[PDB]
């Protein structure tokens, strides 16, 4: 170890060199809540990292005739009037590679989960623009989220921007989370045209949180390919500001290599809320909710950044699932009302849904994805395509469950369907299924199986099933994965075998099956 | 697995922080040497001649309005001064300083005498019926001019006839032969009352009677030209710092020459030839001549460091320690 | 002679310059971004006069990167499109740069986006009826020649085919052409909508010009002007009719909105700007008939928090004349286009403009589809036989007119190879009166379905 | 689980250990080639030989 | 050498010092007020660099007598407060001051109110639950033994009684160290605190400072950190554990908010300063527990307007792991506590945590009483007997489980009369899984209201 | 410290001075009372807004 | 004249609403595009009228 040691200074000594060139200077003049003004600097560019002589920085986010208004990144406190002010001749850049992987990231690239220094393979400028029109591809293969409301009714594909949107504790952070670990069977395979990366770009957390969500993806193996880009509450409204684009650079090198990346905004809510303080504090005239008039191009210029490229870029892709904290359900609020309007779909979580039972509390039907079928393969279309009318008849038909005897028989049978199948549709955090597992499991509902199984008893009755021909009839699993269709064979065999196991299935009530 | 890489990032930190605390522990032993080094004169001619050679090697206020006004004005002094004499031009400076008092406290008279117009004939005959008897023809000739422009706001119209009766002490001051002198002295009483704060702060006395400011300065602080300069800076200071005020005189006094104020810091006074090798060096940087304001402190101990402009070219003992100490690993 | 860049505040941007040179405003000046990562050449759009020889300017493209004293040339004209046969075909973006082919149609001539609309005295006095030949768009909700229709489309109902439809159908009926004004487009569904049209080969009638998200508001406001000024050349001196399609107007609305926060001026009511009239007649009042040819105009059109009284889609209303909306409980059943036909409405509805018989014939496929549209609830509920003999007398022709009112039509004819059916409207006029009558109750449901009129459904229904 | 758990136990305890002797004794060397280090550091800062 | 006053405003005060003599931000300066009986040693801390040397600082102390041009001498330092085992048993001010005993803490190590948060390297998930002895809390929103608890409330919900209660299970038998900080609370409760501590005796080991709402903005800001300074000694340098209560941390944003338009920010949304989420971070963020040594963090939070959407509530909801939740509408149907149990959480709520058999009766309990505030709208205006069988014994569930939530708190003997009661977590979960299986539905439904467990139950039903 | 929320539908309705029992609170309570309210009206409140 | 109607060199019209002590605030009545800086304004010595 004393080799090493002694050696890694002994290059730095032999690498150190004079700094003689001359560089523009600037002194503060106002300095607070955040914001510095510095006078001087007459050929700074907008957006340009400065540097204060406590070793602190600034973004010069707003230029006057006579001033430059920058925002400060961290340790504000440190800073006085009359500090000499350096600029950079760099915008806001950030390093990229993989080394980033299984690491926790400020927005400005520089490690705080506390091991080593990340080992920069690039570094990319955060406002690069983003891919043109003539640049992208259809978005034609599928993002598997693991959880069986969204791929089979609002499914998300890699190129896709999908919003969760919902109340607080309703699931978000644990559905995105359940997408981030469904994609390890896909990376244990080391093909990159399977193999998703993430980046968890977590705003204005606090840092157990954070920490609570790295032990979740641990626990699951994600590290090996999930990047958390980590502005906590602690850190100042420039970090929360920045988080999103150090995100999205990180995400936006592995795409344009040609991997595909899934960059989860957790929350934009508060994205909004800290260029709201920032534009606030710089005096920039405030509209609607007192919000600056760009917080569209805020996050729109973030969000169009995700996209699925042609083949002459290498068909890499970049999949957002931005994250935004409703007030009261408030779906109709402006940063809402923009994301909704950026997005290609809006996962709507509700609480009402979420205290109900139903949970990941999904309210489908208000829900939609804009990509549709495209983003689903050929047996999760065939086999979900009529889970959304179905729900839609009992979401018609709820108002007569006191009446489910009165009722006309054809329409008692689409009640009796349509409380299975939202039972179907529950599921545990942190146990996303597999495509294979879950085609088997909407299977189980649209054709009818269910419809003998208690109702109580359906969440267990799939759990044991999948179990099952997870374990003994694999071969099915393996055709739909392999094949990505249900082939008529082997629906006759998965036929035969649910009739096989629903012999020896037992319910609450005692009561045997068909 | 989670345990076995928790002991090598045990152990990588445990190096990581060694070798930290040993680069530490380096430069500061390298921060004494050198610190001990730079004790011979014979050492820190060295370090100024290696930087010296090594860069061998190598009105804004104002808006347009204003801005064009000033130049104009400023078009016609030259023409004032080209038939002026010094006796002449010691009246002109006082005169214009009185009109810019009266201008700074009959404040309504300035806020119509800065009206922005083209057809501003009826102020200049406010002017006319206002000033006529009360100072010679030629200041009011010159004072014709500074109505009849535009001015972006009333504030501008004082400022020109400052800068006015400023140029016209400083055009004293150059055909008298005084030139050097004088920026000598604003730049002598620059560094003072930027090192006396309490004197200074008290010259800055717009919100109390200047002619205590005046009799102060007459007092405390000597060629006419510059104690003239002060005098009337500080009459007509107008809540602006006065060292940084006078500065800017000594700024004016040598743009006005041509040149331009390059501050200069090191840890002693070099001798004439490498003042005349570094403003030459200066002069093939920036395109221009110059003049160098030594601000030597021992604190920047060794080589030499230049700022002019909003630029700098800084090499010392001291900024060097900062980027070595700031690199750590 | 130039002027300078003194002030950066986001997209907006002061620029100082000499006595004598100051841009007229809504000019368009060229600015220089020379940091290689960020290199452009940015456009500003001149907004107000300052004071000072000072204009205050809201920029086209994102101004990360300028830099203070840094040289404005002033073009002298307003931001202008190019114009010709040559944009059908090629997709653009607001300023008039094509995407697919940079540097193309700088040739050409070029419009300034900013001009009046046409005269009082060159206006048409009275509405006439384009004759689309959709038999649910001529019967139950007539388009004007010169007027504007909202669509309030959807995911997966067939919007985009029934753009592709009108398309087809003003190219080759009508002779014209096509502007699609992508305001606020997302750039992966304007991919889509370009691969779309080239696969339809109807790009070759259509010019797109794409106000992507990407950008800061000011482009995304302007775009709709582009379109608008590439129809309007088509209008004034090619003398075709076409068919400029929003999408979406209310971004344009919001856009505005933004760009007045921007610049300082102070929000009206809910958050839009001072000028929403103002404006989005600036935009609407120039899309009208002159001289004997037209620009209609469909318009999708956002309407935050569904509420049809707040100023934006109040404003949007107060202008256009009809109403298409489509709904997936109605492309769910095999219904192409798909448009509702109660939902849906028009102004022009009425017996003083089309004709007594037409207006009683909608009237009565009205009635009777709202009678269905009441009793599908028993129908669900309690099944058709509750239903007594009359009700289920009266469900029959319903399900049939309903049947009816989809169509093989143009953008079908590239999956189902059948070519599409244009239907005179005499002939829908005398197809519903009769159907409605029952005169062809005998007929399966099977039998109206995507049939081009009366006498294809005669050769159906008689192969059947 | 668990006994996997008291295995990471007895590794970081036996890490402590071992970096805490590990650091005495490296920092022992240190100390030495800090001299070194600062000597030639006195020369690199300066820009010419001392 | 010294600065001076140049303007006053309020609790803000402008000051001007030397070139090279401004102090830092968040410096304490020293000002003397020399009136009659308000003479005395005005600290004010350094807010901004307002330029030309000047610095904009705010009061801890009222600004009445504040003359115009009187000295201001900088400490060289931030304000620092007393440390150590020591400031057990008394109670200080913001300042750092003893109340009981002036000059106590002046001999003491004295911290500096202002620090970094810990990193996130120190930071673990804690998951340890903590026992308080409350149903409600226990079974649906249960604590954290380590993590940061909050009590929500609107005004009079009874937001200090509760806290008060918590401290009475949690303070009493913790056997480490507790602090109290009154943040802009009731001085008449925060004395009712303090002579209740000296009775039980708690006082030896519970550390109080009280910023109470008398106190001028300045000092309702730093009250908090002060506290929170004592606590994060405890933390780091001795390493008991801790426990710190603040009543009420709204307060501290509020004081912000009044103090933000004098210090020449632009208020944002319904009246907050911009750096709403950047101070109750940088507050909260410190209230966080290390590995190895911990902090319970026990914060009531005032909600105005008992909108639960005010910015404030809706940003301190990201930094809490449980968030007990009351509502007006419980406690105005005397279901005190007037805990809202579908509003409340807790993300230790998960059955790898509290197990299934705890997991299982708390989201049965709140799918009933969810069902129960969807059907009151219906049984409002239809009635109880209009319901199916199932949805009307629910009901008689759900009335019966709402009032078995409420419990008779020891601190609240004045509202009851009756003594206070402790319910185990076992018996609740018991009692909870026989309510929602009907195991009770014969009793009386005011037999559960204000009953400490199944025995009490009993014994008031066969009261009844 | 307390509040006495004179409902105007209850001051209507017969219901004067109008207290809202369940929106009004004293929450000194008991100390406020002589021990004979305390005995007699311990509950009250509660018993009413039930 | 308040109110007087001023017009400018494109044939332009507006309302001189706001007399400031050296400005006139004017709302323009038509194509306030063709309105820009150093343009010259005259006087129609009539007040608003028709
Ligand atoms: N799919 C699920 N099944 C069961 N429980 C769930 C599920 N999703 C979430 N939960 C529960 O909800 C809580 C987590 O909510 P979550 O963290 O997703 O909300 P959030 O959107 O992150 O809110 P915030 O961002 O404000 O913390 C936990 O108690 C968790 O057990
Ligand atoms: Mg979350």
């Amino acid at each position: 170890s004393a080799a090493d040691i002694e050696g890694a200074i002994e290059d730095y000594v032999s690498s150190f060199s004079a700094d003689t060139e001359r560089e523009e200077i600037g002194t503060v003049i106002d300095a607070g809540d955040g914001i510095a003004h510095v006078e001087g600097l007459p050929s700074v560019m907008t957006q340009e990292l400065l540097e204060f002589p406590g070793g602190v920085l600034g973004v010069a986010l707003n230029l006057d005739e006579h001033s430059v208004g920058a925002v400060i990144l961290g340790e504000f406190e440190k800073i006085e009037e009359g500090q000499q002010v350096k600029r950079t001749g760099e915008v806001l850049s950030v390093p990229v590679g993989d080394a980033f992987l299984g690491r926790v990231v400020n927005p400005l690239g520089q490690p705080i989960d506390g091991q080593g220094d990340i080992a920069a393979e690039t570094r990319r400028a955060l406002e690069l623009q983003a891919p043109s029109v003539v640049q992208r591809q259809s978005v034609s293969e599928p993002l598997q989220t693991g959880i069986k409301a969204i791929d089979a009714m609002t499914p998300i594909g890699r190129g896709q921007r999908q919003l969760i949107i919902g109340d607080r504790k309703t699931g978000k952070t644990a559905v995105c989370v359940d997408t981030i670990l469904n994609q390890r069977e896909a990376w244990l395979t080391g093909d990159p045209k399977q193999q998703v990366r993430c980046v968890y770009v977590a705003i204005g957390q606090k840092g157990t949180t954070i920490a609570s969500v790295k032990r979740a993806l641990e626990e699951g193996g994600a590290m090996e390919y999930t990047t958390i880009v980590a502005a906590p509450a602690s850190d100042a409204a420039g970090f929360k500001w920045l988080a999103p684009y150090t995100g999205s650079a990180i995400g936006q090198h592995w795409m344009y290599n040609g991997k595909h990346v899934l960059i989860v905004f957790d929350d934009l809510s508060k994205q909004a809320d800290a260029y709201r303080a920032i534009s606030l504090l710089l005096r920039r005239p405030p509209g609607r909710e007192a919000f600056p008039g760009d917080v569209f191009y805020l996050h729109s210029r973030l969000l169009e950044r995700c996209a699925k490229l042609s083949d002459e870029l290498g068909g890499g892709s970049m999949t957002g699932l931005p994250i935004i904290e409703t007030k009261a359900n408030d779906i109709s609020a402006f940063i809402p009302t923009n994301v909704i309007s950026i997005t290609d779909g809006q996962c709507f979580l509700e609480s009402d849904l979420f205290n109900q039972g139903v949970r990941p509390a999904i309210n489908v039907g208000v829900s939609v994805s804009r990509v549709g079928g495209a983003a689903q393969i050929k047996a999760m279309k065939e086999v979900a395509g009529s889970l959304r009318l179905d729900l839609s008849q009992y979401r018609e038909l709820e108002a007569f469950a006191a009446f489910a005897s009165d009722l006309d028989a054809a329409s008692k049978a689409q009640l009796d369907r349509g409380a299975r199948l939202v039972e179907l549709l529950k599921q545990p955090q942190y146990s996303p299924l597999a495509v294979e597992e879950q085609v088997v499991a909407i299977f189980l509902g649209t054709q009818g199986h269910l419809d003998s199984v208690p109702v109580e008893d359906v969440q267990r009755f799939e759990s044991e099933l999948l179990e099952h021909v997870k374990a003994s009839h694999s071969d099915i699993f393996d055709g739909i994965r392999e094949t990505k269709k249900l082939s008529e064979e082997a629906e006759e065999k998965l036929v035969s075998v649910i009739n096989e196991f629903k012999k020896g299935f037992q319910a609450s009530d005692g009561s045997s099956v068909v | 697995a989670q345990g076995a890489q928790q002991i090598q990032l045990m152990r990588q930190q445990l190096i990581r922080q060694l070798r930290t605390g040993l680069g530490a522990e380096a430069v500061n032993k390298a921060a004494e040497i050198v610190r001990a080094h730079v004790a011979d004169p014979q050492a820190q001619s060295a370090t100024v001649d290696r930087f010296l050679s090594e860069l061998e090697q190598m009105t804004s206020r104002l808006r347009a309005a204003s801005r064009q006004s000033l130049a104009a004005l400023v078009e016609k002094f030259d023409s004032v001064a080209g038939g002026l004499d010094a006796d002449g031009l010691t009246n002109l400076a006082d005169e214009l300083a009185s009109v810019a008092k009266l201008l700074l406290s009959e404040t309504a008279l300035n806020k119509h005498l800065a009206e922005p117009t083209d057809d501003s004939a009826p102020k200049v005959r406010l002017l006319e019926r206002l000033l006529s008897d009360k100072v010679s023809a030629t200041t009011l000739d010159l004072l014709r001019t500074a109505v009849s422009n535009r001015w972006s706001t009333e504030s501008n119209l004082i400022d020109a006839v400052e800068h006015t009766a400023r140029l016209a002490l400083l055009k004293r001051a150059e055909i008298a032969g005084e030139v050097d002198e004088v920026e000598e002295q604003l730049f002598r009483f620059g560094r003072v009352l930027d090192a006396e704060p309490r004197l200074s702060a008290l010259l800055s006395d717009y919100t109390t009677p200047a002619e205590g400011r005046v009799a102060l300065l007459d007092k405390a602080l000597v060629n006419q030209t510059a104690a003239a300069l002060l005098s009337q800076t500080v009459g007509l200071l107008r809540g602006e710092r006065a060292d940084e005020a006078v500065i800017d005189l000594a700024e004016l006094a040598v743009s006005r020459r041509g040149e331009v104020v390059a501050h200069v810091s090191a840890a002693a006074e070099l001798s004439d030839a490498q003042r005349t090798r570094l403003t030459e060096v200066l002069s093939r940087i920036y395109g221009r001549p110059v003049s160098v304001q030594l601000h030597v402190d021992p604190e920047l101990l060794g080589g030499l460091s230049i700022t002019v402009g909003d630029e700098v070219i800084d090499g010392s003992i001291a900024s060097r320690l900062a980027a070595a100490q700031t690199g750590l690993p | 002679t130039a002027g300078r860049v003194v002030r950066i505040t986001g997209p907006v941007v002061d620029v100082e310059f000499p006595r004598g040179s100051v841009p007229e405003l809504f000019n368009a000046l060229h600015a220089e971004i020379t940091f290689g990562a960020l290199a452009k050449t940015l456009t500003l759009e001149v907004a107000q006069h300052l004071g000072d020889s000072l204009v205050r300017c809201i920029s086209m493209q994102p101004t990360d990167g300028l830099v203070r004293g840094v040289e404005v040339t002033d073009t002298g004209a307003s931001i202008s499109v190019p114009v010709g046969d040559g944009v059908k075909g090629h997709v653009f973006n607001a300023l008039g740069d094509c995407l697919d082919d940079p540097g193309y149609g700088k040739d050409f001539e070029h419009w300034s986006i900013h001009r009046k609309p046409p005269a009082f005295s060159d206006l048409e006095p009275r509405t006439e009826m384009l004759e689309t030949g959709l038999k649910v768009v001529d019967l139950l909700t007539p388009y004007v020649r010169g007027g504007k229709i909202a669509l309030f489309g959807g995911a997966g109902v067939g919007k985009t085919v029934l753009i592709q439809e009108m398309i087809n159908r003003i190219a080759r009926n009508f002779g014209g052409t096509s502007v699609f004004a992508g305001v606020g487009e997302r750039t992966r569904e304007g991919n889509d909508l370009w691969v779309e049209l080239a696969d339809a080969n109807v790009l070759k009638d259509t010019a797109l010009v794409f106000g992507q998200m990407d950008e800061p508001p000011g482009t995304r406001m302007r775009v709709a002007l582009s379109a608008l000024t590439m129809a309007e050349f088509f209008r004034d001196e090619q003398g075709q009719d076409v068919l400029l399609f929003i999408d979406n107007i209310f971004r344009f609305t919001q856009a505005g909105s933004e760009v007045s926060t921007l610049l300082g001026r102070m929000p009206s009511a809910v958050g839009y700007q001072p000028t929403l009239a103002d404006e989005m007649g600036e935009l609407q009042e120039r899309i009208t008939s002159t001289r004997g040819r037209s620009i209609t105009s469909m318009q999708a059109v956002y309407v935050p928090a569904d509420d049809y009284t707040d100023p934006a889609p109040a404003t949007t209303f107060a202008h256009l004349d009809a109403t298409t909306e489509l709904s997936r409980a109605v492309f769910s059943k095999g219904i192409f286009p798909a448009v509702d036909p109660l939902a849906s409405s028009s102004t022009i509805l009425d017996p003083a403009i089309v004709g007594d018989e037409h207006y009683r014939v909608a009237q009565e496929v009205i009635r009777i589809l709202q009678r269905y549209k009441d009793l599908q609830d028993i129908i669900a509920i309690l099944g058709i036989d509750e239903l007594s003999e009359e009700d289920k007398q009266l469900v029959n022709r319903a399900r049939r007119i309903e049947r009816f009112l989809s169509q093989n039509m143009m953008a079908a004819e590239q999956f189902t190879g059948q070519p599409g059916s244009t239907v005179p409207l005499k002939e829908t006029i005398e197809a519903f009166d009769k159907l409605t009558k029952g005169e062809f109750d005998h007929l399966p449901e099977q039998a109206f379905f995507l049939i081009g009129g009366l006498d294809d459904l005669a050769k159906k229904a008689e192969s059947l | 689980r668990a006994q996997a758990s008291g295995e990471v136990a007895q590794t970081l305890t036996q890490a402590d250990q071992q970096l805490s002797a590990q650091g005495d004794q490296v920092r022992s060397g240190l100390e030495s080639s800090v001299d070194g280090l600062s000597a030639k550091l006195a020369s690199r800062i300066l820009g010419v030989d001392v």
